[PDB]
């Protein structure tokens, strides 16, 4: 280069380009697949991350922990970015895509380096992908009988597949029950916000329970409080947006008497409101009081004094489980407070739970919402079993959406080669190495479930790929009995669209990381 | 635990940075390889430039620090030191079994295996080549020297040059071959002393039938030219005569200090008439030569060259008969010189070359001798020219002491690969992974040479593996083991008929280099680095 | 010092910033073998290059004392196996 | 510091980027002195980091003064002290050249051609170059004197000296014809040892003269000794008149009173022994290049023997060349054939404030001295350039008779025989070929550039002129910027300096071009 | 097994992926679980000496300079300062005990101690830490059964 | 055409091959660059596409321009026959129609 006295870029700019960028983002995208490559499969290992504030999260999950790295590399960005979409789309199969992407990479790495041009490689891998989720989608199992027994059998055995690689996996027949459960009574739009998560520190976790209904922790009560019963048999619900103690009527409300007389007319009137509110919601028939808005000492204790329960300052999102559980609705106005405008629970009831007192809905049959509370011995043990039972969730939502089960452990993705392969044999060659590479690549899952487990991942891989190629569609890796067998019959099940998508977005990621040729790096600006 | 004042490195984290160092190695210069290369221009911070596509000096200027990148920088060296030529090839070929082996190695494949597999892979390639890949050139004949000599000089600043400098080089070689005891014929290159000057241009470069000193004659009373030259060559200075420690004058009758301080130098002046009484002509010293000897020696007519070097000063007395006398002391305890010490030129003459003067020794008797005089454009260009031209001397050595040379332009490469990955599964069971691994890093090179010329190395290499593997499998097509790479129209060529050539010593000793390199190391999974 | 370099090869002139190494600042140091010599500071009170050589060498610091080559001769030095004539 | 394969300090740029920098380095060369080539070229003035200043227009001096960092200029710098050294002439032709041979090469490698392609259609060329040269070539007769001149004349007209042309050339001619040398069957000139040139600032350009003799700036050790000796005998020595230690240690011990003063009387008689010996030969003169002692010069006065000491050797040398002497270290050894005869004349004279020794009327000299007097010490630094590139010309035209036309007709005349010669190639480096053939255009161009001239309009009327068959002579007009014929404007050159320059240029070329990656920051590593 | 991983490219280019990647460090593995091990053991070795009738207390002194004597357990490890995160995981533990029963927040530390004590050698025996959990899993669920079976009860 | 990367002063990350995007990005500094980047910028404002087309065809002028200032010609004969030449190009585009 010369000193080009006037300069066309401002000083700093940094630029690669080349060979030796194409391959350095691959070298990346290989070091942030294996900053999570340990997470996978029943025999998978959870990694913890401290943060500035030194907060450490402990996950098994594989975005989460590709989001609490601070990754700056911008062809590493990508590994993130799609493995934080298929979180968002599936819920499952964060680590699988990273691996599936940066195997991609590492096999066309060799064929980048003597000067493959990038558009061939971009082709082989859009053509491969497509024949692959094309293969998917025509081998994929699925029940065309609708039969309830059948469905939640495959509900059960997807949940627990998603859920037997956590720390939770001890306890997964139980904790995928309870999710299949609380996914049911989900009504028609499978919303996330309507199963609510509750998480209590102390007791074990066979002691967590799903509340066939809704539960809230106790919201700050005033005197009074104490005096009022704690179970009720019927009880009538209110569900109220209302502010019920003593206070100005306006903001802006400004109150110009000239006699004593108006003065008491004027006190007596301000209690007189509070105090028609109140007996409003008394004849409204109801015994339980719920608000969004604070309930005074005054009201708490006129609700006391008539065996009345109430409970102010409520989260918005609990009264909006409360009102799809009992099955009223949040009234702004005591104006009228209608029978058909008032919950109905069969028990409420208010129980120490760990050292807290949470409130209870129990008894509802038309709930369209749930309440899982959740017990562990530490505030990030709670937090992995709520990410567990959250791809539980969205698993079991996915499947609720289309029966359509492929067998896990890899046999998938074997067979998925096996097809590739026998593909690539029969085309000119230039195109058939670059197939061969992704069928190549496509065996990472395997290999990696077995290097997870302690195994011999070159003889479980070639017994799989013998197996594969005689027949037989759904043998994987049986991690407990150090060999492969039939996934399907051992209820290793997976819904298509996980592979699926994991598929489409490791292709996109390599593609975009392959058209890529030269990186530019402006300088940061308010350097201060 | 440890309490070990350093830092640690164990597993796949140790493994990775040596593999990354001999990759990093071996892509710097990767770039100068084969007739598509290009050559490298390095600076030594103090403005001092070297330009060079030899990958021993790149190896040797770069700074490195860490040990695996050492080892390779070692390995380059080692390889120029015992053959001469394939300094990048065989850093190359190291990088990429180091690199395939621990590729194998990730897939918990055990290292111990590997190596077993490398060196039986070794081994194969080896006897595969003496017993198939090799061409005896007693039949070629003297087109062979100059077709070795001509591919030894691509990629280098002789390049196009070739049609010259391979018969200079050859007649160089010629020139200082002698026989030895058991008949063995011996070419002691080294002994072709090249000198360099800047100036006229490359096909004007001088070959000398004889030596050529980087001297000049004392004094400018002594005659430039001698026709019937009487070369005496002497080990000692000749100058006046000083007594050693232990000996010391002490004066006591002042009237014999005139004496003493006369024969102080009259010693002097005996030892030189002693010495020209005999008809020498030249007299050549290691030693210097202060003004009184210059005066005798012009009063003479003879030449005088002191501060001769003393390897230049042992091949003349070599090549013109001439015997080293670091002394005239006789059996007879006498001081005397006879003519039968004398070494005889045909010629000496002080040449002008470039605004200086150095001697030509032309046509000594007795012997011959050869000289090259390197003219280019400036220094950079002659040193260069030099590196050069000393490849080719060392390849065409070996060309004449084993008789055996193999096709160039990678078809040794790519018959190895093709062999050893069908041989892989003859024996082994885990092992049968590392041969044919070995066998596919043998495949680096022409990859490497597809990619300099900015062909499609893939069709190239694939193509040129289907030609080996015909020839392999089809006995009446054997001849199609010749198959290399043509990088000027980018299509396969039989190179045997192509003329290009390479000593067989020259693959078969950067295999057993790259490979105990990559043995060596592979065996390391675990580094500590004491703090200093 | 630039013009003494040329007649003095042995020697290794050479300058620093005073600044990486205030009171030495605000209004030629000599070495051989790692030990100190000469310590001339502020030379200007006690210029040329002759002037300077004359200076360094009435103390006795500057070695007492060439032929042009053409470019340069030497390529290496090692067992070169230098011709050996035989029978 | 993790890792760091290779050092810190260490930093590598390879690719397109190496290469487009090489060549911007090698144009940015170029034109630092594209316009000091010509007869109406502008001086420069160099600051001297010693503090002198350098006021010249030679291609050699301007650059060998200007220090760079980038290696390719140092390149270009080595490869004008080449040209310099070689013929010594033609020194901004070979830089602009290989400047104008590296710009139509970038031209190329900005497209996919390889640059090894490049290089072999420079070499080809190359090869056409020289062979065309040797075609266009006259030979020139040695011993007409005239002809020698106006080579001579054709040489400095470019320079600062060309107002006083005829002088110059008189003078370098004459200095290069007698100190030609021939001895053993062995010709030689040697202009760096023999024909000194000694300037004088003060008096007048007119009066530099080269003299049959050498001139030293030396007066006689004592007054008393004649300053004019009619035809003297000179005699040269090395050895010290005066008494010396031995080289062995040699302690004395004095008992007897009479020893002190018998030694000093041994030692006077030991100088006057010496003086004896010298007296013997019955000399004028004598030199000698160590000092001569009082006694000594008592002792050859005497003899009436003037003395000179401490004479450089480089000064002796050319003595004993000017006036047939051999210079004697032993005394007693000296001989009737050491006594050099041939000097018609030896006067120390005073020119300024100082003593000169004039040796000017010496018979059949092989050495000379070359009296400059001038305006200043720059100006004469400056004349004593141009009169060494002129004697530069005389001895490379003496040494080669070929002779080749000038003012930009040879360069068009072989661009021209080049594209006829590419116009049947059918290859894919005919290009190249034709490129590196039309970069010779720049010398034509560069010289209408620095007449002032109309630079398309006269270089397209000069390529139609070549177009037809006796037209290898013509060129450009420096002075007027208009096409005129070489045998009539009488500008040649020698065969030798375009050789030398076009060889030059296209190597320089082919190595800038054989370089694709640049790694610095390493120590030496000795 | 420190301060992550640099490579800085085979080609000599900036490889930078992590933000302050050069500040961070990292242990990986069998050295990582062997440094929680350590951790957990002089964890639970401080607080066994507080176990029982015989038990001594612990005489905490806070960030103001507050003393508090105190023998229980959840206290003890609530007003301790740790970094190490393996310690906060046995603080949380304790604070969970505490909360779930109000008793024996001594007791669950030094099991917990001495269980990852036998998984240390356990491990460099060569098992895979996850079949431990799994065998301690089976072992507590024997453990719970057979507190049911010998259980009393009282008025 | 081959995507790049380029990471502006916010640390933003933009992948792709739109001419007037990737120059909209770069902290471009040489005033006649920035001509050009704001003549690439009408010609996406006017049209929508051909930003790259324009600054290719500026290079190539600019460089063929620089060609004939170093044979001899002036920067006022450059430029009016670039104005010929651009008047000759628009009258013969519509006949280029298909
Ligand atoms: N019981 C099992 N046997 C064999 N393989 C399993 C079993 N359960 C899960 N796997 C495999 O482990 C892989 C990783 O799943 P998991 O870690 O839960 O999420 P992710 O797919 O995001 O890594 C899945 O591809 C699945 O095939
Ligand atoms: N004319 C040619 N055609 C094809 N290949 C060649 C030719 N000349 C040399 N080669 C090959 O190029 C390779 C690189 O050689 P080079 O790197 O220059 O030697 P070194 O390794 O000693 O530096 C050699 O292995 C040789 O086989
Ligand atoms: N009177 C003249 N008319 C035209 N051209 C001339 C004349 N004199 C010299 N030249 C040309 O000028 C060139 C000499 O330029 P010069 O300044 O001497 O450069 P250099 O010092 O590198 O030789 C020669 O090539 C010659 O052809
Ligand atoms: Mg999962
Ligand atoms: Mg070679
Ligand atoms: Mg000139
Ligand atoms: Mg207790
Ligand atoms: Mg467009």
């Amino acid at each position: 280069m010369m000193p080009t006295p006037v300069i066309l870029l401002k000083e700093g700019t940094d630029s690669s380009q080349g060979i030796p960028q194409l391959v350095s983002n691959i070298s990346a995208c290989q070091v942030i697949a294996e900053a999570v490559r340990t997470t996978l499969g029943p025999r998978g290992m959870d990694k913890l991350i401290v943060d500035g504030r030194g907060k450490a999260t402990i996950s098994n999950d594989g975005a989460t922990i590709l989001k609490l790295l601070d990754v700056v590399h911008p062809a590493a960005k990508t590994l993130v970015d799609i493995a934080k979409s298929q979180d968002a789309e599936v819920g499952d199969g964060t680590t699988s895509v990273t691996l599936l992407a940066a195997e991609f990479l590492k096999q066309v790495k060799p064929y980048v380096e003597e000067g493959l041009h990038p558009q061939i490689i971009i082709r082989a891998f859009r053509t491969a992908t497509q024949l692959a989720v094309n293969k998917i989608k025509e081998i994929a199992v699925t029940v065309k009988k609708a039969d309830k027994v059948e469905q939640r059998k495959l509900l059960e055995k997807c949940a627990m597949t998603a859920l037997s690689s956590k720390l939770i996996s001890q306890q997964k027949a139980f904790f995928a029950k309870m999710v299949v459960d609380a996914v049911m009574m989900l009504d028609d739009l499978l919303q996330l916000k309507m199963i609510g998560i509750k998480k209590v520190q102390g007791g074990a976790l066979e002691d967590s329970q799903l509340v066939a209904g809704v539960a809230f922790k106790k919201t700050f009560s005033y005197a009074g409080f104490e005096m009022q019963p704690k179970k009720y048999h019927n009880p009538k619900i209110a569900l109220l947006n209302v502010e019920l103690e003593l206070k100005a009527e306006k903001d802006n409300a400004e109150i110009r008497v000239h006699t004593v007389e108006d003065y008491q007319a004027i006190v007596d009137a301000e209690w007189n409101i509070l105090y028609d509110k109140l007996e409003k919601i008394h004849h409204s028939g109801a015994k339980v009081v719920l608000s969004k808005l604070p309930i005074g000492d005054v009201a708490t204790q006129y609700f006391a004094d008539r065996d009345m329960f109430c409970a102010g300052r409520v989260p918005e999102e609990d009264l909006k489980r409360t009102m799809m559980a009992c099955g009223g609705s949040i009234q702004t106005s005591v104006n009228a407070l209608s029978a058909d405008v008032l919950g109905r629970c069969q028990v409420f009831e208010e129980t120490q739970i760990g050292g807290e007192r949470y409130n209870f809905f129990t008894g509802c049959p038309k709930a369209k919402t749930c309440t899982f509370i959740l017990r562990g011995g530490a505030e990030q043990f709670m937090e992995e079993t709520e990410r567990s039972l959250h791809d539980a969730i969205m698993i079991v939502r996915r499947a609720i959406k289309n029966d359509s089960v492929v067998a896990g452990g890899g046999a998938i993705e074997m067979e998925l080669s096996k097809y590739l392969r026998d593909y690539s044999r029969t085309i000119p060659g230039k195109q058939q190495l670059l197939i061969g590479a992704y069928a190549k690549a496509l065996e990472i899952i395997p290999r990696q479930l077995c290097d997870n487990a302690g195994f011999d991942a070159t003889n479980i891989l070639n017994k799989l790929r013998a197996r594969h190629a005689q027949g037989g569609t759904w043998y994987g890796v049986d991690i407990n009995n150090e060999d492969i067998a039939d996934n399907f019959e051992a209820f290793v099940w997976e819904p298509a669209m996980v592979r699926i998508n994991a598929l489409t977005a490791a292709s996109e990621a390599a593609c975009l990381i392959v058209s890529v040729d030269e990186t530019i790096k402006n300088p940061r600006s308010t350097v201060d | 635990p440890l309490s070990v004042f350093g830092d640690r490195s164990t597993g796949e984290t140790i493994r990775s940075q040596n593999v990354m160092a001999a990759a990093s190695i071996a892509n710097i210069v990767k770039s100068s390889l084969g007739p598509v290369g290009l050559d490298k221009m390095l600076v030594d911070d103090i403005g001092d430039v070297t330009i060079t596509n030899d990958g021993a000096t790149i190896l040797k200027l770069l700074e490195v620090e860490h040990p695996a990148a050492k080892v390779l920088c070692e390995l380059a060296d080692l390889q120029d030191k015992e053959v001469g030529d394939g300094t990048t090839s065989v850093v190359i070929i190291a990088a990429e079994l180091l690199k395939n082996a621990d590729e194998l190695v990730k897939q918990k494949i055990h290292p111990t295996s590997v190596i077993s597999g490398y060196r039986l892979a070794c081994k194969e390639a080896v006897r595969y080549i003496n017993e198939n890949l090799i061409v005896n050139t007693d039949e070629l004949g003297r087109d062979c020297l100059i077709n070795a000599a001509k591919t030894s000089m691509s990629s280098k600043i002789i390049g196009i040059n070739g049609d010259f400098f391979a018969n200079m080089v050859v007649d160089a070689v010629l020139a200082i071959k002698y026989t030895d005891i058991r008949g063995q014929p011996r070419y002691p290159v080294n002994s072709v002393n090249i000198l360099k000057a800047h100036g006229r241009s490359q096909m004007e470069s001088m070959l000398i039938s004889g030596y050529a000193l980087n001297c000049v004659v004392g004094s400018q009373g002594m005659p430039k030219r001698i026709v019937n030259a009487k070369i005496a060559c002497l080990d000692f200075s000749l100058q006046k005569t000083k007594m050693k420690l232990g000996v010391q004058v002490v004066i006591t009758d002042p009237e014999k200090l005139d004496q003493i301080r006369q024969r102080e130098s009259d010693i002097t002046k005996e030892r030189i008439q002693k010495i020209l009484a005999t008809g020498a002509n030249v007299i050549l010293t290691t030693g210097g030569i202060d003004d009184m000897c210059l005066k005798y020696f012009v009063e003479a007519g003879a030449m005088a060259v002191r501060r001769v070097l003393k390897r230049d000063l042992k091949r003349i007395a070599k090549a013109s008969g001439a015997t080293i006398l670091s002394t005239l002391a006789n059996l007879e305890g006498e001081e005397t010189f006879e003519a039968a010490m004398l070494g005889q030129a045909e010629e000496v003459v002080q040449e002008r070359i470039c605004d200086d003067e150095l001697i030509l020794i032309k046509n000594t008797k007795a012997r011959t001798s050869a000289s090259i005089i390197l003219r280019g454009a400036n220094d950079f260009m002659c040193d260069e020219m030099e590196r050069s031209l000393h490849d080719a001397l060392c390849v065409v050595k070996r060309v004449l002491e084993s008789k055996s040379v193999v096709p160039g332009g990678g078809a040794v490469e790519a018959a190895l690969s093709i062999y050893l990955e069908n041989y892989a599964t003859s024996m082994g069971s885990r092992e049968q992974l590392a041969i044919a691994e070995f066998a596919r890093s043998l495949l680096v090179i022409p990859n490497t040479l597809a990619v300099n010329a900015a062909q499609d190395s893939t069709d190239l290499v694939a193509k040129l593996r289907a030609f080996h593997n015909e020839a392999q499998v089809n006995p009446e097509r054997k001849n199609l083991k010749w198959i290399g790479l043509d990088l000027s129209n980018g299509k396969p060529r039989d190179n045997k008929q192509a003329g290009v050539f390479e000593p067989t010593i020259v693959k078969v000793k950067s295999l057993k280099f790259a490979t105990e390199a990559a043995i060596t190391i592979l065996r390391i999974d675990d580094l500590i680095k004491l703090h200093p | 010092m630039i013009c003494l370099a040329a007649e003095y090869p042995a020697v290794k002139f050479c300058k620093v910033k005073s600044s990486v190494i205030s009171q030495f600042t605000r209004n030629l140091l000599i070495y051989k073998g790692g030990e100190l010599i000469g310590n001339f500071v502020r030379v200007t009170d006690q210029f040329f290059a002759v002037d300077l050589e004359a200076f360094l060498q009435e103390f006795g610091l500057l070695p007492e004392k060439l032929v042009l080559t053409s470019v340069r001769n030497s390529a290496t030095c090692h067992s070169e196996d230098s011709d050996l004539e035989i029978d | 510091r993790p890792v760091l394969v290779l050092s810190q300090n260490t930093k590598r740029e390879s690719g397109r980027k190496v290469q487009s920098g090489n060549i911007n380095a090698a144009k940015t060369i170029a034109d630092i002195i594209r316009t000091c080539l010509g007869p109406k070229s502008m001086m420069k003035m160099l600051l001297d980091p010693m503090g002198g200043i350098v006021m010249t227009n030679d291609g050699n001096a301007i650059l060998r003064e200007i220090q760079v960092q980038h290696p390719a200029a140092k390149s270009m710098i080595e490869i004008s002290r080449t040209q310099d050294e070689e013929v010594g002439d033609g020194t901004t032709s070979v830089i602009i050249l290989a400047g104008e041979m590296l710009s139509v090469a970038e031209h190329f490698l900005e497209q996919q051609m390889h640059p090894t392609v490049v290089i072999s259609a420079y070499r080809k060329a190359l090869d056409d170059m020289i062979s065309t040269l040797k075609k266009i070539s006259i030979p020139v007769d040695i011993s007409d004197s005239d002809m020698m001149l106006n080579i001579i004349n054709s040489s400095i007209t470019t320079k600062a000296i060309s107002r006083w042309s005829s002088l110059a050339c008189n003078i370098a001619l004459d200095a290069v014809k007698m100190v030609q040398f021939e001895e053993n069957g062995r010709k030689e000139i040697d202009i760096k040892k023999y024909a000194r040139v000694e300037k004088i600032p003060g008096g007048i350009i007119e009066d530099s003269c080269v003299l049959r003799g050498v001139m030293i700036n030396k007066d006689v050790t004592h007054p008393r000794m004649r300053r004019y000796i009619k035809n003297p005998r000179i005699v040269l020595l090395d050895s010290s008149l005066e008494y010396k230690k031995g080289e062995s240690q040699t302690d004395i011990e004095i008992t007897r009173e009479e020893d002190f003063t018998r030694i000093l009387q041994m030692e006077e008689e030991y100088i006057q022994q010496l003086c004896e010996d010298i007296i013997q030969l019955k000399p004028d003169v004598v030199i000698t290049e160590k000092g001569i002692s009082d006694l000594a010069q008592h002792y050859l006065m005497r003899a009436n023997i003037t003395a000179i000491r401490r004479v450089r050797k480089t000064d002796n040398n050319r003595i004993a060349r000017a006036c047939g002497a051999r210079i004697v270290s032993r005394p007693e050894e000296l001989r009737e054939d050491d006594v050099g005869t041939g000097a018609g004349l030896l006067e120390i004279k005073k020119i300024g404030d100082e003593y000169f020794t004039f040796i000017t009327d010496c018979k059949d000299p092989k050495a000379c001295t070359i009296l400059l007097r001038g305006a200043s010490k720059e100006i004469l630094s400056e004349v004593e350039r141009n009169l060494q590139d002129a004697m530069q010309v005389c001895r490379n035209v003496l040494l080669d008779p070929q002779l080749v036309p000038g003012g930009g007709a040879s360069e068009m005349a072989v661009a021209h025989a080049l594209t006829e010669k590419s116009k049947a190639m059918t290859g894919v480096e005919q290009w190249p070929y034709r490129a590196v053939a039309q970069a010779l255009e720049v010398i034509p161009r560069t010289l209408i550039q620095n007449c002032g001239a109309s630079t398309i309009r006269l270089l397209t009327s000069l390529r139609a002129k070549h177009t037809q068959e006796n037209c290898e002579t013509w060129g450009v007009n420096g002075e007027t910027g208009t096409l005129v014929d070489m045998k009539e404007l009488g500008i040649w050159e020698p065969l030798a300096v375009k050789l030398q320059t076009y060889k030059t240029a296209v190597e320089t070329a082919v190595l800038l071009l054989r370089i694709d990656d640049i790694v610095s920051g390493h120590k030496k590593k000795g | 097994a420190s301060m992550g991983t640099l490579a800085f490219d085979e080609y000599g280019r900036p490889f930078l992926i992590i933000k302050d990647q050069d500040r961070k460090s990292r242990l990986m593995g069998l050295e990582a679980l062997k440094s929680h091990i350590m951790a957990a053991k002089a964890v639970a070795n401080t607080m066994r000496t507080s176990l029982g009738p015989n038990g001594l207390d612990k005489m905490m002194v806070d960030k103001d300079g507050d003393v508090t004597v105190t023998n229980d357990g959840a206290t003890i490890l609530s007003m301790m300062d740790v970094d190490h995160q393996i310690a906060k995981l046995m603080v949380e533990l304790s604070k969970s005990q505490d909360d779930e029963i109000g008793d024996g927040t001594t007791g669950v530390v030094v099991l917990a101690g001495a269980l990852l004590e036998e998984a240390e050698q356990l491990l460099d025996r060569g098992i895979h830490p996850i079949r431990i959990a799994d065998g301690y899993e089976q072992a507590a669920r024997v453990a719970i059964e057979h507190l049911d079976k010998i259980s009393d009860s009282v008025l | 055409g081959m995507n790049k990367m380029v990471i502006n002063h916010l640390e933003k990350l933009f992948v792709t091959n739109d001419a007037a995007t990737i120059l909209r990005e770069l902290e471009v500094q040489h005033p006649a660059a920035k001509m050009i980047v704001m003549a690439s910028h009408m010609q996406e404002q006017e049209v929508g596409d051909g930003t790259n087309f324009v600054l290719v065809f500026a290079g190539a002028l600019l460089e063929l321009a620089e060609e004939l200032l170093r044979i001899g010609l002036s920067v006022s004969e450059v430029i009016e026959g670039y104005e010929i030449a651009c008047r000759k190009a628009h009258e013969i585009l519509p006949n280029l129609v298909c």
